[PDB]
RNA sequence: CGAGCCCCGAGGGGCUCUCGCUUCUGGCGCCAAGCGCCCGGCCGCGCGCCGGCCGGGCGCGACCCGCUCCGGGGACAGUGC
RNA sequence: GAAAGGGAGUCGGGUUCAGAUCCCCGAAUCCGGAGUGGCGGAGAUGGGCGCCGCGAGGCGUCCAGUGCGGUAACGCGACCG
């Protein structure tokens, strides 16, 4: 609809029942979930790696 | 140990502004309302079209002051004719006068209201 | 319009407040969208780094 | 022991590119109003430039202890206020109406104030002590006063704050005050003050005349110059011996 | 953390880059966690740093000091005659 | 600073000598307001344990409860911030 028509639409007509629903597409939401999880896992990996590397003087 | 500037911008500090407390009124008395109800309603229009509006649409046609809006016209008619009005339509005539079509409430009859005004 | 060089719209993080800062770099040839560009003294020699 | 296991440390590291910086003190880096910048830069200029001795002599003020004794003495000779002048005038009117008469009754010694009054007293050699504020902003009203006082032989001191002299004379500001004749019980304290003040000001007038001021660089410039000096001194130390 | 500069007793100060936390990903990131010191109220061991429960403040976290915001020129440029 | 740009929401029939998407008739719709809250609906009204009660169902206590469905795309009348 036109932007000022959205003021009189109900909430359900303007979003989708999902995180970032009505603002981001499902495919890129999945991509962002996977990206966040895997990059945090990578941070854990590099922290563990330097922790086991610093065990020697 | 607590006065800190967390922003690099100096803004003008907020100072109180007193409300005016004048020692004399600049005008001795208020100027009265020149646009009272008698001034608002000048004279009714009694042409054939106005009579047709009276007998058909339950509408009284008046010539009003050009500065009077629909609310003022409605209240003036309500006060000085003791009738309830449904709506007011307003135009400005080519000669400069303002003309108001005042449609009365359904329980008020424009014909005998015009009779008691004196414009039958 | 008016220039022959493409312009690169690059988004940075504001280091002091929660906000995204958008710049209008001049596109060095070879850079693409979705690429990370690094600006500062400790940046490495790569195309697009400042 | 009973601490909730859900509680934990959540430290944020403020390295470059990491969690955004905390709201810290930026007073050194504030865009100041033009009047604040102007007064601060004037203060800096008075240390950059070579201040001639006639203006620089006012930086030498009395120490806090000596100023405290001087003001404590001068508090006994403050000029009479408007209300107590009214009281004294009414008392004189009553007394003259009934029945004593004129009765001058020994108009008491009082601290004379004002640069013109003090200058006339010094030129007439009537003042026993001259006190000059150090911060007269149009600094021409009192630049001649140290030299004039020294030539006429009256002891003079420079004190911090024209506001204090103003508070002495029930006003906002006073450039100078003058001690003329004093009460017998305060003669000894005035003598000690005069001795110390003459030791500090009138006796070393000859090098007060020559002590230029200012001509000091900024801390950054001083640090840079000293860094260069040390950079060559560290190798000259190995060169020697 | 560091190469360990150099003393080395293997301690360690004078002595250098570091007086740093971010580079494989088209994520996220603010409005402090934690600690310490206090100030109230509640019921209440009813001996006080003393039982616990609802609130509020400060400090460290986030080093100290300082005289130009930071940098580039500069007695030239420039301006007036 | 636009009666041609952006800009919510009015249509059908009748009517005059000359007016109508403006009057009349009939169907709607937008924006704003409601402090004393206009009515409904949603939130939201379930499980556990002891009892009473032939069963169903009632009593007391304790614990939940800022909605729900579809593998998904997404859907349902609301759906704290
Ligand atoms: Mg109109
Ligand atoms: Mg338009
Ligand atoms: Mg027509």
């Amino acid at each position: 609809v036109r932007p000022k028509v959205l003021m009189r639409l109900s909430k359900t007509k303007k979003h989708v029942s999902r995180a970032y629903g009505g603002s981001m597409c499902a495919k890129c939401v999945r991509d962002r979930i996977k990206r966040a999880f895997l990059i945090e896992e990578q941070k854990i990996v590099v922290k563990v790696l330097k922790a086991q590397a610093q065990s020697q003087k | 140990k607590k006065k800190i500037r967390t922003s690099p911008t100096f803004r003008r500090p907020k100072t109180l502004r007193l409300r005016r407390q004048p020692k004399y009124p600049r005008k001795s008395a208020p100027r009265r309302n020149k646009l009272d109800h008698y001034a608002i309603i000048k004279f009714p229009l009694t042409t054939e079209s106005a009579m047709k509006k009276i007998e058909d649409n339950n509408t009284l046609v008046f010539i009003v002051d050009v500065k009077a809006n629909k609310h003022q016209i409605k209240q003036a008619v309500k006060k000085l004719y003791d009738i309830d009005v449904a709506k007011v339509n307003t135009l400005i005539r080519p000669d400069g006068e303002k003309k108001a079509y005042v449609r009365l409430a359904p329980d008020y009859d424009a014909l005998d209201v015009a009779n008691k005004i004196g414009i039958i | 319009p008016g220039r022959g060089a493409p312009l690169a719209k690059v988004v940075f993080r504001d280091p002091y407040r929660f906000k995204k800062r958008t710049e209008l770099f001049i596109a060095a040839e070879g850079i693409h969208t979705g690429q990370f560009v690094y600006c500062g003294k400790k940046a490495q020699l790569n195309i697009g780094n400042v | 022991k009973v601490v909730n296991p859900l509680f934990e440390k959540r430290p944020k590291n403020f390295g470059i590119g990491q969690d955004i910086q905390p709201k810290r003190d930026l007073t050194r880096f504030v865009k100041w109003p033009r009047y604040i910048r102007l007064q601060r830069q004037r203060a800096i200029l008075y240390k950059r430039l070579k201040v001639p001795p006639a203006i620089n002599q006012f930086t030498q003020a009395l120490d806090r202890q000596t100023a405290t004794q001087l003001l404590k003495l001068a508090h006994k000779y403050r000029p009479e206020t408007k209300q107590e002048k009214k009281q004294r005038l009414l008392a004189r009117a009553e007394k003259k109406a009934a029945g004593k008469g004129d009765v001058p009754t020994k108009r008491p010694p009082v601290l004379r104030a004002g640069v013109n009054t003090v200058t006339t007293l010094v030129e007439n050699k009537k003042a026993q002590l001259v006190v000059i504020a150090h911060d007269v902003d149009p600094i021409e009203l009192v630049v001649f006063l140290p030299a004039l006082c020294r030539k006429m032989g009256v002891p003079y001191c420079i004190i911090k704050g024209k506001a204090r002299l103003g508070r002495l004379v029930h006003r906002k500001t006073c450039t100078t005050v003058a001690f003329t004749q004093v009460n017998s019980e305060d003669k000894g304290a005035l003598a000690k003050l005069v001795e110390a003040i003459r030791t500090n000001y009138n006796d070393r007038y000859d090098e007060i005349r020559r002590h230029w001021g200012g001509n000091v660089l900024g801390p950054k410039s001083v640090a840079r110059i000293a860094k260069l000096e040390k950079a060559k001194a560290k190798e000259l130390a190995t060169k020697l011996g």
